[PDB]
This record gives C-alpha cells, sequence and structure tokens, in this order.
C-alpha cells in the first residue's frame, strides 16, 4: 500500500526480527491458523510448530490454543493471502 | 434484510421499494436508505433525543 485512510482500528504487538532474506528448500515452521467470525468477533487461533517437511502435510495430532479475540464488527464475505517475492 | 446483533451497517447502497435499477438516483423505487429527524425543544416527548 502507500496510504492509510479512514482508519478505525491499529494495533502493533511487539517488534522481533526473523527470517528475511531469501531462502528455497524444505520448510522449517509450519504455522496453522484458524480465522472464525462469531456475533462480531474474529476468533484467531493458531499454533507454530518446527517441521523437516517439504511434501504434503504430516500427520499427527496437534491442538491449537486460542490468540486472538478482535471485536470488529464487519459482514465478511471473502478473502486475500500475501506472498513473499524475492 | 433486518440485521444481525452488533452489526454496523455503514452502506449506503440506494434502496428499491419495487424493483428497478437504480445508480445513485432518488426515483421512483430508488430511494435512500438514510433518513433523518429534525429534533427542537419545543418538538413533543416522543420527539425529543435521548
Ligand atoms: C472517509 O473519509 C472521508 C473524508 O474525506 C469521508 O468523507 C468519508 O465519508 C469517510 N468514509 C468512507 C467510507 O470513505
Ligand atoms: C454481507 O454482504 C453480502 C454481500 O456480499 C450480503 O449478501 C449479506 O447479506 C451481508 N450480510 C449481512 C448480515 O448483511
Amino acid at each position: 500500500y502507500s496510504s492509510a485512510n479512514n482508519c478505525t482500528f491499529e494495533y502493533v504487538s511487539q517488534p522481533f526480527l526473523m527470517d528475511l532474506e531469501g531462502k528455497q528448500g524444505n520448510f522449517k515452521n509450519l504455522r496453522e491458523f484458524v480465522f472464525k467470525n462469531i456475533d462480531g468477533y474474529f476468533k484467531i487461533y493458531s499454533k507454530h510448530t518446527p517441521i523437516n517437511l517439504v511434501r504434503d502435510l504430516p500427520q499427527g495430532f496437534s491442538a491449537l490454543e486460542p490468540l486472538v479475540d478482535l471485536p470488529i464488527g464487519i459482514n465478511i464475505t471473502r478473502f486475500q493471502t500475501l506472498l513473499a517475492l524475492h | 434484510s433486518n440485521l444481525k446483533p452488533f452489526e454496523r451497517d455503514i452502506s449506503t447502497e440506494i434502496y428499491q421499494a419495487g424493483s428497478t435499477p437504480c445508480n445513485g438516483v432518488e426515483g421512483f423505487n430508488c430511494y435512500f436508505p438514510l433518513q433523518s429527524y429534525g429534533f427542537q425543544p419545543t418538538n413533543g416527548v416522543g420527539y425529543q433525543p435521548y
């Protein structure tokens, strides 16, 4: 983006530093999320786990902890992802 | 349509009583969803702001 206009909410967490430079191969971290909207509350659950696997999803039980509950009240029908290009 | 609890309907689409295209026009079956009251200190009890 190149703008910021008519904002009704902003949140920023504490700054950290993570992998940014270009790498290609087996993935190292699987970060799973659940996004749901209940009565205007946007509930985000997630779990980050180490992996050593490039192929399809590993089989194995893993529970997702809750992390965020955002009161937004927006009628959501579509969504899109954001990809990083080197 | 009606609203779900705690829905904030900010939309300003042109309401149609019957069925006709509307493109921001005020016409027969092309009405606005936005309406207002004119509150004056002399208006009736049921017409005062709360
Ligand atoms: C956004 O801000 C402008 C101010 O120029 C205002 O006129 C407009 O109603 C606001 N809301 C939207 C949805 O654009
Ligand atoms: C949300 O928007 C869609 C239009 O894409 C509409 O059909 C639907 O009724 C809206 N939901 C509510 C609760 O108004």
